């Protein structure tokens, strides 16, 4: 399940970068 | 340069580190058993006096008067570590602190009473030397001195006497 | 010992925290505080799984080699890696062309076997066989001068050595008498230890 | 010395930490009381103790059998 | 000294965890 896991953690943490750069650049003229 | 190369090299080796030390932890607690170690008759243990060891045997008893006119330099150190029973032999041992610390007795009755104790604490060690045999005997010159030979060789030769020796050295795993 | 670093596939591992690294540094180039707490977070995991598997593999040893008995279970079906050969016309082919219950060991004894016992101890040393099956004296001196191979095992279908005489022959009875007050009066450990046992090994 | 005796207290406290975590984990997988008490031929069904009384109705089918086998 | 030691006493119940967590994976194992 390591394999599964470290997928799964690398998919969060990609979804979280692009919802992080997504915030920050709606809060930068906002 | 260097900083990064010093960091990487630290890192790694740290790492490293507590890799080795986390299966050299897992290797100490994944077993032991070590116990002590007899070679055989002719060890120096015994052999060779240190400081006053116990070893006891049972006085007059079949196995004693082996070493009593064999070895004859040491038949004093024998003489205080004898008790004359046989299980209280066994049970003086274990019901520790210690009294004694080897012990010399004919084979069977030491293998019995190794395999009625869960409490597994003992162990044979060593390999056989010398020998005996058992026997049943009978009065000088009885009519019966050859009937019960040839019937107890053909007791034998049947395969009677396995049916009782599992009968009842029943060997439990501890 | 401990060596199988790169056996345990973490060239893969490597390869992944390297691509993850690199994508947290391109990341946080183009917010960085939720990224670098992730990436963080995720280095710390990664250690506690590694620290974790190395020990599970650690534990994992491939014990209990070797051989315990002649009931011991395999002995009871030879796959292909443990062709054992007996010495083929000698007292133990018979001996397990009459014992009923043995047959199918029996059938694959009667596979690769042997024409002398110099070759098939010389074959152990040619690392084919994994076993052996021949008298006790005979195996525990030749382990003990070509110090290569130890014995092993416990012993089975006991007998003995006697020293055999004509039915009722004139000495019939004090030849018993003498080897018994001998066999009892330390010489055959005498004799054992000069003979039979040596010390090289 | 300040800085010596830093590092060296910081290693001595990542190898106590290292060892906590060893032990806690080897204490972990060794945990597996279990074993039930199986058939005629066990070490607890062997041998009397205090923490094993085991009983049967008396004068009963049972303890009559139960009571012949010299073995 | 309230920050400090704030913040020692969640270092030591993140390691205690984090030791759990790695006895509990290998546990599984």
């Amino acid at each position: 399940m390591g394999i599964k896991h470290f997928s799964g953690l690398f998919v969060l943490l990609c979804i979280g970068f692009g919802l992080s750069i997504l915030t920050t650049i709606g809060e930068h003229i906002v | 340069w260097t900083g990064r190369f010093l960091m990487n090299l630290w890192a790694i080796f740290c790492m490293f580190c507590l890799s080795t030390y986390t299966a050299n932890l897992a290797a100490v607690m994944v077993g032991e058993k070590i116990y002590e170690e007899l070679s055989g008759i002719h060890d120096p243990k015994l052999h060779h006096p240190s400081q006053g060891f116990r070893f006891g045997t049972v006085r007059e008893s079949s196995a004693e008067d082996y070493v009593r006119q064999s070895f004859p330099e040491m038949h004093e150190y024998m003489r205080r570590y004898n008790v004359p029973a046989t299980p209280d032999g066994v049970e003086y041992l274990k019901n520790d602190p210690e009294k004694l610390d080897a012990f010399i007795m004919d084979k069977a009755l030491l293998d019995y009473e190794v395999s009625i104790d869960a409490d597994c604490k003992l162990l044979t060690v060593g390999k056989p030397f010398a020998i005996e045999g058992y026997g049943i005997g009978l009065p000088p010159n009885s009519p019966l001195t050859a009937n019960i030979s040839e019937l107890i060789s053909q007791y034998k030769s049947h395969g009677f006497m396995d049916m009782l020796h599992d009968k009842w050295y029943r060997v439990v795993p501890c | 010992t401990l060596d199988s670093f790169m056996q345990p596939f973490q060239s893969t591992l490597w390869l992944l925290v390297g691509l993850s690294v690199h994508v947290v540094a391109v990341m946080l180039y183009l917010s960085a505080r939720i990224l670098g707490m992730v990436w963080a977070g995720f280095a710390m995991i990664i250690v506690a799984s590694y620290t974790a598997n190395l020990a599970a593999f650690l534990v994992v040893d491939r014990p209990e080699e070797r051989i315990t008995g002649i009931n011991d279970p395999r002995l009871r079906n030879p796959s292909d890696k443990f062709i054992y050969a007996t010495v083929k016309q000698s007292s133990v082919d018979i001996y397990f062309r009459r014992q009923v219950e043995l047959s199918t060991m029996y059938r694959h004894m009667e596979k690769h076997n042997y024409e002398s016992a110099a070759e098939a101890i010389q074959a152990v040393r040619d690392n084919k066989l994994h076993a052996f099956i021949w008298d006790s004296a005979v195996l525990e001196f030749e382990a003990s001068q070509k110090c290569d191979l130890v014995t092993t095992g416990e012993l089975f279908f006991r007998s003995g050595f006697g020293i055999g005489m004509r039915k009722d022959s004139p000495w019939k009875q004090n030849v018993s008498l003498s080897i018994l007050k001998s066999h009892e009066n330390g010489f055959m450990e005498d004799l054992d230890k000069t003979w039979v046992r040596y010390q090289e090994c």
